[PDB]
């Protein structure tokens, strides 16, 4: 229909979005085809939603439709918001880019789960030491 | 029996005899003498609100097909 | 940590990036163009640019989290807020005109007056000398009072002492009392000033 | 909890595909398990287990 | 008052009142509500010390059918539903207040999930041995059946010599109220009461007494499973329970004199997903055979003029206490958080 | 030849079980179900039991072919954790590494 929009790919933990973010629109978003206030009941899930476009004062200006599969309901969050803000970032203007990636909503979180190891009762949690 | 069936048929469904009862007494309440089962259910209005029935039971349910059963009923019960 | 130490922290200011540029100092400016060229950290997934978001009860919140059950925490937290408005609201509406005007109804105000009204001026250290140990009035850093304040008030809602209340209406009910400078929690301050007020003589202890 | 129907096209089913026809409950269904399969004994692990 | 409507008469309701609230009077609070209002609605108005509704149009639709009801066809059933938290309840409330101001007989069922769980004492009924009674579920519904048709409870008069214990027995011609206060006095009677009160009154509005409206909140429990067990521990089924026998009969259109007024709700349902809310996934096959035909009013959140007013109406309580809350961005973010959903943006501006 | 008596009697155990397999399985079936008259499956369950006890497979136990150790042995090389070791550590085994992750 020749609609701009700009899609973009994110990544929290052991989920992956892929968010398309429309240049013109009324503040919709759609997870999986689900409107987000269903798909996302938790009150932070969809505080993480509103930070990318809140942070650049565009609430209400662009309709958004995601898909993210893995991972837990945080880690979703996460994920989309990671793939919202990149994408949004080609209406914004290179300063508010730059403000963008100094606020910390374009790096990726490199914090996954560190394995277990032998030996031990955890990542880092050891067995009861007895002295004696 | 129709918990075997697969497929949704209108006839003989407790859809088509809900309806044929309820314009059989709203007749009555007109006091009009004509009953005939043939004519009451061969109207094109008793054809949308079957054609609507069907859609509910046999495809996904949405609110396009709601509200297509809502305008169907409407006309049948003489609700406007 | 997963981050190199050259990744910096995020700085989730709105207002800060807004500010003109003729506002900014020789040396503001010259802060700006080195976070250009400097790796940012993620922002975490709990702070936002939110113009509802408060620190201190984030804080709160996850004081009183258990097991990472943010959740319930959250909720605890949100149930006491709305509890102390609904208590205020009426006790405003059963007051009169001149009551009507002294009484706070803003439970965020409340929430922060209240502990406030708990964080303890001067502290105790243990000290060993001579073999025996001895608790000599300190000063205290300034995160550590407002932790201090949070951690009592916690503990005495946890306490067994309460029979079946639940905790939004616990906390509700004792930060209400702190509000209005009374209950066990400033009887916990009161009773360190005092401790401490009486090991004045043992402050030489201190060497730092 | 079957109709009528159901059951004799499962019977009819369960005739085409070779499965078991009559009615059995799960204590007896071990004597099919027990020729569907070699015995533990009979498989080449176990006999030929040492050079 | 830019959130207010002076128009407390809900017969006087129109399309221009869209998004206004409007008034309930304390007197009938009392009266028209002992029961049906919402739990977090309820602490509202203890609040605010007022009791306000916004005029919408899911109400404002099937309050135009109520006006125009033909009562000498067959009851039409009107069913209400909608997401979660969209407003079903208050709708059907908004409605209820209607009909209770002229002069209908109302039978409102606050909600039907509580009849199929959580009940400690399933006594065996003894007019039907194979039925189960469920004695402080028809006791507590009797009192305030009471409580809201007290005017007509001596009007009407049984039809029929009803049989309570072998000493005891309603003469033909006593009031109904007779039969009411056995039940609230006798809680062992109470849920063959409720039967008679609902075997009297669908057969007394055909008759041209009264106009029956029949308000069954959660109506999708009737059809549904049970949470209740039988001592055996076998799960029981919602028809054996004579309170749900006897209101599934209400729900047949073979009677006339009123409407039959429904919303379907996902929360407190049994063995239901949680974004289920369309009539069919709700209501069930059995469920939607039962009402087929029926009339189904959708609701919605809040649109945006509707918005508006509900921020409108808690600033003018001054329950929106954060500093940022009147401002423009502060709305754009209530907004975004809730969707325009009621129930989320009340649940919201609790603690603001 | 084996790598000791323990092994020896390990390998006679395979060897009658194996024969006796068949025999067993049929018995076996007899007893295994509700149809047949208790009568014959209690004369069934004598003659199982009277089979010779190292037919009965419960008896076999998986012993490291190279050493005999009874208890450590990975069943998909049939080695101890010792000699599977030592067979891994000088990289004799085709494609096992030492894991790190
Ligand atoms: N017409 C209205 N006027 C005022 N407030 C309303 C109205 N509709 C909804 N609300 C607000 O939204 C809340 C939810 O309303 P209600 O209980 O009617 O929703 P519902 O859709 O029936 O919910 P559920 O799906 O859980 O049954 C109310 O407590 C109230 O705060
Ligand atoms: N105790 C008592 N209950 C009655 C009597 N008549 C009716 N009821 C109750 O009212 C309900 C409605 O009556 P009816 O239509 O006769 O019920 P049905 O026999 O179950 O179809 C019954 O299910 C009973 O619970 C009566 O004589 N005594
Ligand atoms: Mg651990
Ligand atoms: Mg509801
Ligand atoms: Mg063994």
């Amino acid at each position: 229909q020749g609609m701009a929009f700009s899609k973009s790919e994110g990544k929290r933990k052991t989920a992956k979005a892929e968010a398309i973010v429309y240049k013109h629109g009324s503040g919709r978003i759609k997870v999986n085809g689900i409107d987000y206030q269903l798909y996302f009941p938790i009150t932070q899930d969809r505080e993480q939603l509103m930070f990318p476009f809140h942070f650049v004062d565009r609430l209400g200006k662009h309709d958004v439709t995601c898909t993210v599969s893995g991972g837990g309901r945080s880690a979703q969050a996460g994920a989309i918001r990671l793939a919202m803000a990149k994408a949004l970032c080609s209406f914004v203007t290179e300063d508010e880019v730059e403000w963008m990636r100094q606020a910390g909503l374009l790096t990726t979180d490199p914090r996954v789960r560190e394995r277990k190891k032998p030996g031990q009762e955890g990542a880092r949690r050891k067995f009861t030491w007895k002295k004696r | 029996t129709e918990a075997d069936m697969e497929e949704y048929i209108w006839e003989n469904s407790s859809s088509e005899r809900n309806i044929l009862e309820t314009l059989l007494q709203m007749k009555a309440a007109e006091k009009n003498m004509e009953i005939n089962k043939e004519e009451l259910l061969g109207t094109k209005e008793i054809e949308e609100y079957k054609k609507s029935v069907v859609s509910l039971k046999n495809e996904e349910e949405n609110e396009n097909s709601i509200s297509q059963y809502k305008e169907s009923v409407k006309r049948l019960l003489n609700v406007t | 940590s997963r981050y190199s130490p050259e990744f910096k922290d995020p700085l989730i200011d709105k207002e800060y990036y807004r500010k003109p540029v003729e506002e900014l100092t020789e040396e503001e400016k010259y802060v700006r163009e080195l976070k250009k060229t400097q790796l940012i950290k993620a922002a975490p997934a709990g702070k936002t640019s939110s113009v509802f978001e408060d620190p201190v009860i984030s804080k709160f919140t996850n004081m009183m989290m258990i097991g990472g059950n943010k959740v319930l925490a959250r909720s605890l937290m949100i149930q006491t807020l709305e509890a102390v408005k609904r208590k205020q609201f009426e006790k405003y509406h059963a007051a009169s005109a001149e009551e009507q005007a002294t009484i706070e109804r803003n439970p965020y105000t409340i929430f922060h007056q209240a502990l406030k009204n708990c964080e303890p001026m001067i502290g105790l250290v243990p000290i060993l000398k001579g073999g025996r140990f001895y608790q000599v009035p300190v000063p205290l850093p300034d995160r550590r009072r407002r932790f201090l304040a949070m951690k009592w008030m916690i503990t005495e809602c946890r306490d067994k002492k309460h029979q079946r209340t639940l905790m939004p209406e616990k906390l509700s009910h004792k930060l209400l009392e702190a509000f209005h400078n009374q209950g066990p929690v400033i009887k916990r301050k009161h009773d360190l000033h005092k401790m401490a007020e009486a090991n004045r003589a043992l402050a030489h202890y201190r060497w730092w | 909890s079957l109709s009528e129907y159901a059951f004799r096209m499962s019977r009819l089913s369960a005739r085409l595909f070779g499965e078991v026809t009559r009615p059995t409950n799960s204590k007896s269904m071990k004597v099919v398990k027990l020729f569907s399969e070699l015995p533990l004994a009979k498989k080449k692990e176990t006999y030929d287990w040492y050079p | 008052a830019i959130s207010r409507t002076n128009e407390n008469d809900p017969a006087k309701h129109g399309d221009q009142h869209e998004g206004q609230h409007y008034n309930i009077s304390p007197q009938d609070l009392e009266t028209v509500f002992p029961h049906g209002l919402p739990p977090r609605f309820v602490m509202q108005v203890k609040t605010f010390s007022e009791a306000c509704l916004m005029v919408r149009k899911p109400a404002l639709e099937l309050l135009h059918y109520l006006k125009n009801t033909s009562f000498a066809y067959p009851a039409i059933r009107y069913l209400l539903y909608g997401e979660k938290g969209t407003g079903k309840t208050l709708s059907l409330c908004h409605v209820i207040h209607f009909c209770a101001k002229q002069d209908w007989l109302i039978l409102h069922i606050p909600d039907a999930h509580l009849w199929v769980k959580n009940c400690r004492d399933l006594l065996q009924s003894s007019y039907n041995k194979q039925r189960f009674d469920q004695p402080l579920e028809a006791s507590t519904w009797l009192k305030n059946f009471k409580t809201t048709n007290e005017r007509f409870l001596n009007q009407i008069k049984v039809q029929e010599k009803y049989v309570w214990n072998k000493r005891e027995s309603t003469e033909k011609g006593s009031p109904l109220g007779e039969v009411v206060e056995q039940g609230i006095t006798r809680v062992r009677n109470a849920t063959d009461a409720v039967g008679i009160v609902l075997k009297e009154l669908k057969r007394q509005s055909s008759l041209g007494m009264f106009h029956l409206l029949v308000a069954v909140d959660g109506i999708n429990a009737l059809w549904g499973r049970t949470t209740l067990k039988r001592e055996d521990k076998s799960p029981i089924a919602p028809e054996e329970l004579a309170l749900v026998h006897n209101l599934r009969k209400m729900m047949k259109n073979d009677w006339h004199g009123g409407a039959i007024v429904s919303a379907l709700s996902q929360t407190g349902s049994l063995f239901k997903p949680r974004k289920a809310y369309l009539p069919q996934e709700l209501l069930g096959k059995e469920g939607f055979d039962a009402l087929d035909p029926f009339i189904p009013i959708l609701v919605s959140n809040y649109n945006p003029k509707e918005f508006e007013s509900c921020i409108q109406y808690y600033l003018e309580n001054n329950w929106l206490q954060h500093e940022k809350a009147p401002t423009e961005e502060g709305k754009k973010e209530l907004l975004f958080l809730s969707n325009a959903n009621p129930s989320l943006l009340e649940r919201h501006c609790a603690y603001l | 030849h084996y790598v000791d008596w323990r092994m020896w009697r390990d390998v006679k155990r395979r060897k009658m079980a194996y024969e006796y397999a068949d025999e067993r399985l049929r018995i076996n079936s007899l007893r295994k179900n509700t149809i047949l008259p208790k009568i014959l499956q209690d004369v069934a369950d004598e003659e199982i039991a009277a089979l010779p006890r190292d037919s009965c497979p419960v008896r076999i136990r998986n012993r490291c072919v190279m050493t005999s150790r009874p208890r450590g042995v990975k069943r998909r090389w049939r080695l101890s954790r010792i000699v599977f070791r030592h067979l891994a550590d000088h990289g004799q085994l085709s494609g096992i590494q030492r894991a790190t992750w």
